[PDB]
């Protein structure tokens, strides 16, 4: 009955450049003093809410379309302090333009309370129906819209334009996602090309460069189970942990798609652990002192990974069902973590709550 | 004579901001008043519009926030910054209604290498009282970050609780100690303070107000 | 820039019994400077800026009368200050008007310990922070400001 | 309302807590301490700013005596209303014929919104994503004031036909801090000498408010001839406040009022003052190309931390051949009158593209006593600093092209660069002892050196694997050292 | 005025014999007795009357050992180095009833007390400073040590 759910990946790309500045060049961080090329947290989560497995399995979820029919009773008690039920089922009826639940998402609740507002301030002056809906017609378009996209409000959040208009309507997404470093320090390479005119190919041509880069990235995200449940009306946390999984899989699989053109690194992860826990916590200091090569950088890392992981899982209160995939057989984690031969495993694990 | 939590805050970015009201988010070097106390509020999952609860806390609580160099390999590793180049498309044009840009673009501001550790304490019209906090602290609600959601924390919030007379007299047992203090709170020799726009102005959301730090320097 | 007396005041009424007697046993002013207890106690309040030591020096002489030999009491909201010390120490009914005479034309040093005395004998009721601004300047115009409240007031009452 | 007789100002105890709202009177005639307070600088900015022109106009000093007199001594309530008594009938912000920087009768089409007076909170495409909603919901009369004269002042003007100020656009202001709100508005205020000697008015000079006496369309109005009532208070817009709803919540001030405005009226509106007209809060560039010599005020331009601008803001330059720098006309006054006393500056301004505010700044400055005469020495550190900057900047620009690695890092490095100075430089000008600074000083050199030598190898650290590179790389930290010797006296 | 860092150096590179011979003194006066002493503190004006009672202090603190008091610069951005009474303090290794009674303690008695805190502490500070402080040695600067002593004590805590 843990709260949270922690993902760590450490995934190697090929020569790159999967995330850059407005000067065109790599993104990078600092950490330990030695500079790692940086996957922001922004690219990395982009890559995932506008990714097809997205589409499939959280765009087009079975709860994904949230009923203003069925919410009619707990929407009346709890907006019943501030208004009259005429105005609250007028609006209503405006809204959704035609089995109860007993609980409500928050935003849900914000919203609807500012159109009620708005229908009251309208009913209080006279003025019809008609031009009411001619004056707000574009934020009941919106709402419409946000009401058929409820997983994707729920894990991700708000879009970054949504119509969403009160207090409550700002919504955080419940997976976290933490910018992706390398556990490594870097050293970049410089792409120096032409372009051939072949109507002149002589003359003297004229060079560009791209900076690009290979490295060893270690993403985190977590999962926040309660706010999930919460915005999805009061789902089960098994609803919840079906999501989760759907994030486990992102989390191992996609990758941004600059430059993918030029310098395809489609490359999937080679470590991905689930980590159940009343605190989330990055793991990431266990590359705080820069991972050094020995027959390459990602066996080392995950040794790393691992060995940070014993050190100190214990004392930081990491107790909590824990499991690792990976394709690489280096010394293994210790035997609290169960090892899942595939990451579908690993997937049906967390749907089962970690046992 | 007085009783204290003892937090740290520990992870590879963090982001403590400073006025703005454009497109790039600055910080500063230390926890803010305002964030501690948003730090405090996920954890106890208060919602945003909930006055009440976020009033009760910014009354009950206050804070002294020490900055901890990192030592590698028994070399000092200053805390340094960073510039994220973040860029949004399909922004919101407006607050109303479905429109938005192409395209916009903002600049934000981390920490590199920082870590900090804040003791807090209660007042005397204290609405809470401590095991409270260090429930919530050891089991928050709401997800918990440096600043920013894209900053995780890579060291267990809770680090301790304890008693004394300072602050500094606090902060003192644990480790590493020599870092500056900025404390809510006076002690008795030293006189530098150190001004800041942190403190939450509850009853009007997003504004804050000037404040003094008291600066205890190591 | 101003030094704070109310802060002073109740600093001193919570000293630890050990100190206070620590304080109480200088004879002369300057003789706090031999004592660490003071130093302790007046470190918050500005002993480290050159300007209000003299000022400090003589607040807590005054004070290491007795933990509660000046009791402090607040102005009325409608009168612009409260009662003066020449008012409170005619108003104990226990201090002669020559003992004022021979205070104000007191060389230095001496009209501190003569005043000292005379706290202790009266235990006025007074505005402390007002009589904190008197030591701070006491000069002749302070002292003559002194007897003439005095007498006044002894007069009326 | 009336600026000279209602409460508008929004102050709280220099040490206290809770806010109130005052009236002129009770600042000028009260010993009681205040600080302004409000939710932003910029209008803490704007509102002294606004007190100060008015305590420029109704009581300027006789003479220096009377200044620090009045500075130590509040007035009598009486002083004070003989003295605002011929001003009053000019500070109406809802007035039939002459509203406080407004103009009567304006045609519009539709009503403007007022955040367009909250300089920054709307003017840029990723506004509505990152701030917050409803700031210009409904003003008090006091954060309204404050935001039409800012906007009048210090904030960039609304875009096509809406002339900047008289200043230009966008200046930075410099204000003497004194204890309390009372004391510096007063420390920034001209004495009468002072005052004519910088204005003489004549019945050549116009001298009544903008409007009172509207400029003319298209006018072309010599800058010499504006009186400094007319200049302090210039408003170089056509604007008129819509009016008022009824009681509520400043959105601004957080404050309840009695009345509240909710949108404004502009037209567009143009005129041309030749010349410079020649404003006491701002700093003044001077720079002589081709014989012909232009002056310009301050303004922030880059993003360069403020210690970059502190020579031009402390330090006069009067060299007739070259370029030189005038302080603000309250700085030089205060630098005359209270040549023992340390200084505690107030700079603020805005950086910005059109209308679109792209950076704030605020900083109070401190400097010890010897800051009147000791220039030099300030000059000196500042632009050690800027030397250095160079240095590297110029070392690491080798580095990406040559005389290439095909990348540039030198901006990077110059952010982390102003990063560690600004935990270096302003210390040192805050508490350096000016009559015998050298070893200050010098140690700031040595800090500074090396700083660019770890960031020059920070930069092409990444870079240096490739033998092609560590060639050009030799050259680049050749003329980094160059550079840095030379900064060695 | 007398040459300080002169005399420290002096002392730092004095030969090992004249050392310990001086350090073998019990009482300032006792130096008059040693020809080590005249040959170091002549270079420094010992043939001036004025400057004598200075120096017979001075050789007797720094007679604690040549390695006791630990000189260090002042930083640049500071206006004075450290005082005595703050490297005592710092030292840890002090009471303060040793510097109560040591301000207490009497023309002579005192310097004795001073040297034995000295080799107890082994404090590092500025000693032009200190030099100054035994230059003057009266009341005020007696309890100015006090000050330093007490104030960095409860400014450390």
């Amino acid at each position: 009955m843990s709260n949270f759910i922690n993902i760590h990946v450490l995934i190697s790309h090929s020569p790159s450049c999967l995330n850059r500045d407005d000067m065109n060049m790599q993104k990078d961080a600092i950490f330990g003093g030695k500079r790692r090329v940086r996957i922001s947290s922004q690219s990395l989560k982009r890559a995932m809410r506008k990714s097809g497995y997205y589409a499939q399995n959280i765009g087009e979820s079975s709860l994904r379309t949230i009923h203003l029919a069925q919410l009619r009773d707990v929407l009346r008690q709890k907006l019943g302090e501030r208004f009259d039920q005429k105005i609250i089922d007028k609006t209503l009826a405006l809204l959704s333009g035609k089995i109860s639940a007993d609980a409500v998402t928050p935003w849900v609740v914000g919203e609807i309370a500012w159109f009620c507002e708005q229908v009251a301030k309208a009913e209080a002056d006279n003025l019809d129906d008609k031009k009411l809906l001619k004056v707000l017609k574009e934020d009941i378009a919106a709402i419409r819209v946000n009401l058929q996209q409820g997983v994707d409000i729920a894990l991700s959040g708000r879009m970054a334009t949504s119509g969403m208009m009160t207090e409550l309507g700002k919504v955080d997404g419940a997976m976290s996602i933490a910018h992706a470093i390398t556990t490594h320090q870097v050293d970049s390479d410089i792409d120096w090309f032409t372009a051939v005119d072949d109507l002149q190919e002589q003359g003297s041509a004229h060079l560009g460069t791209q900076e690009f880069s290979s490295g060893v990235f270690y993403r985190y995200a977590n999962i926040n189970l309660a706010q999930l449940q919460e915005n999805l009306g009061g789902a089960s946390r098994e609803q919840a942990l079906e999501i989760a999984t759907h994030v486990v899989h992102m989390l191992a699989t996609e990758v941004p798609g600059a430059k993918q053109r030029t310098y395809a690194a489609f490359n999937p992860a080679d470590m991905v652990m689930v980590n159940f826990s009343d605190m989330p916590l990055s793991m990431a200091n266990a590359f705080e002192k820069a991972v050094k090569a020995k027959d390459g950088f990602l066996q080392p890392s995950i040794q790393a990974f691992n060995q940070y992981w014993d050190r100190v899982a214990n004392g930081y209160g990491l107790n909590g069902a824990a499991a690792q995939f990976s394709l690489s057989d280096v010394d293994p984690i210790t035997a609290q973590v169960k090892q899942m031969p595939t990451l579908e495993q690993l997937k049906s694990w967390v749907r089962n709550n970690g046992e | 004579m007085r009783s204290y939590l003892i937090l740290r805050l520990a992870g590879p970015m963090q982001a403590w901001g400073q006025p703005t009201f454009e497109g790039t988010r600055p910080t500063g070097r230390f926890p803010t008043r305002s964030g501690l106390l948003g730090l405090l509020g996920a954890c106890l999952g208060i919602q945003r519009d909930d006055t009440s609860s976020l009033q009760a806390l910014s009354e009950s609580v206050q804070f002294a926030v020490r900055c901890d160099e990192l030592i590698l390999d028994d070399r000092r590793v200053s805390v340094t910054g960073l510039r994220d180049y973040h860029t949004v498309l399909g922004a919101r044009e407006d607050y109303r209604g479905l429109k938005s840009h192409e395209t916009i673009q903002t600049w934000r501001e981390y920490l590199c290498d920082a870590s900090f550790t804040v003791a807090l304490w209660l007042t005397p019209h204290a609405t809470m009282v401590i095991s409270e906090l260090e429930k919530a602290v050891l089991k928050p609600r709401y997800t918990p970050y440096l600043g920013r959601r894209s900053c995780p924390l890579t060291h267990p919030l809770f680090l301790g609780t304890c008693q004394a007379s300072d602050p500094q007299k606090a902060l003192l047992n644990y480790e590493p100690v020599g870092g500056d203090i900025y404390s809510e709170e006076s002690v008795t020799g030293h006189h530098l303070k150190f001004t800041a726009r942190d403190e939450p102005m509850i009853t009007l959301p997003r504004q804050f107000a000037s404040r003094e730090w008291y600066v205890i320097k190591g | 820039d101003e030094i704070d007396a109310m802060a002073l005041y109740r600093a001193w009424q919570q000293l630890d019994n050990g100190s206070c007697a620590q304080i109480r046993r200088v004879s002369e002013p300057d003789e706090l400077r031999d004592i660490p207890a003071f130093y302790r106690l007046v470190q918050p309040f500005g002993w480290e800026n050159p300007r209000h030591q003299q000022a400090l020096l003589r607040m807590v002489f005054c004070l290491s009368a007795g933990k509660n030999v000046i009791r402090h009491q607040d102005k009325k909201s409608e009168q612009t200050t409260g009662i003066s010390l020449g008012r409170a120490l005619a108003n104990s009914g226990r201090i002669n008007e020559r003992r004022i005479f021979q205070l104000i034309r007191a060389d230095r040093t001496a009209d501190m310990v003569q005043l000292r005395r005379l706290l202790t004998h009266a235990e006025p009721v007074l505005d402390w922070p007002l009589m904190a601004r008197m030591l701070t300047w006491w000069g002749k115009r302070e002292r003559q400001q002194l007897l003439e409240d005095f007498v006044l007031t002894t007069n009326k009452n | 309302m009336n600026l000279l007789i209602d409460n508008w100002i929004p102050v709280r105890p220099r040490n206290g807590g809770k806010v109130q709202i005052i009236n002129l009177q009770s600042l000028y005639c009260s010993r009681d301490q205040w600080r302004l307070s409000l939710p932003r600088d910029d209008m803490e900015l704007a509102a002294l700013a606004l007190l100060v022109c008015i305590g420029q106009i109704i009581a300027p000093a006789k003479d220096d005596v009377e200044f620090r007199h009045r500075i130590m001594n509040p007035l009598t309530e009486d002083e004070f209303q003989q003295l605002i008594a011929p001003w009053i009938d000019m500070f109406y912000l809802n007035h039939a014929e002459h509203p406080f920087m407004q103009t009567k009768g304006v045609k519009a089409n539709d009503v403007t919104p007022m955040e367009k007076l909250l300089a920054g909170v709307s003017g840029a495409t990723n506004c509505a994503f990152v701030n917050q909603p409803g700031q210009g919901e409904a003003l008090c009369g006091g954060c309204t004031a404050i935001a039409l004269f800012n906007q009048a002042n210090q904030a960039p003007g609304f875009g096509g036909g809406f002339k900047s100020g008289l200043r230009g656009g966008t200046p930075v202001t410099t204000f003497v801090r004194g204890i309390d709100l009372r004391s510096t508005v007063l420390l920034n205020v001209l004495t009468l000498p002072r005052l004519q000697k910088q204005f003489p008015n004549e019945s050549h000079t116009e001298n009544q408010p903008t409007w009172i006496k509207p400029i003319k369309s298209n006018e072309s109005i010599p800058a010499s001839s504006i009186g400094f009532v007319r200049g302090l208070f210039w408003q170089p817009a056509h604007i008129e406040l819509c009016d008022p709803i009824g009681i509520g919540k400043c959105s601004c001030c957080g404050q309840e009022s009695n009345l509240r405005y909710t949108g404004f009226l502009k037209e567009k509106f143009t005129f041309t003052v030749n010349g410079l007209w020649p404003h006491p809060h701002s700093p003044c560039l001077v720079t002589v190309k081709k014989g012909e010599v232009e002056e310009k005020f301050l303004a922030f331009t880059t993003s360069a931390p403020s210690w970059t601008q502190i020579s031009r803001v402390v330090v006069d330059k009067i060299i007739q051949n070259e370029n030189g720098n005038r302080v603000a006309a309250v700085v030089n006054q205060f630098r005359n009158i209270a040549p023992q006393s340390p200084l505690e500056l107030i700079m603020g301004g805005y950086r910005n593209n059109q209308a679109s505010i792209l950076e704030r700044r605020h900083d109070v400055l401190m400097f010890n006593q010897g800051w009147q005469q000791y220039g030099n020495v300030i000059n000196e550190i500042v632009t050690v600093g800027l030397g250095y900057k160079t240095a590297l900047r110029k070392a690491l620009y080798t580095f990406a092209e040559g005389f290439g690695a095909g990348v540039s890092v030198h901006e990077t490095a110059e952010r982390h660069f102003y990063r560690q100075s600004e935990l270096l430089i302003p210390d040192v000008l805050a508490n350096v002892n000016f009559s015998q600074a050298d070893e200050v000083i010098a140690d700031l050199r040595d800090k500074l050196h090396q700083l660019c030598e770890m960031l020059f190898n920070q930069s092409v650290a990444p870079y240096a694997h490739h033998p092609k590179l560590i060639s050009t790389l030799a050259l680049a930290r050749a003329t980094l050292y160059k550079h840095l010797r030379e900064l060695k006296p």
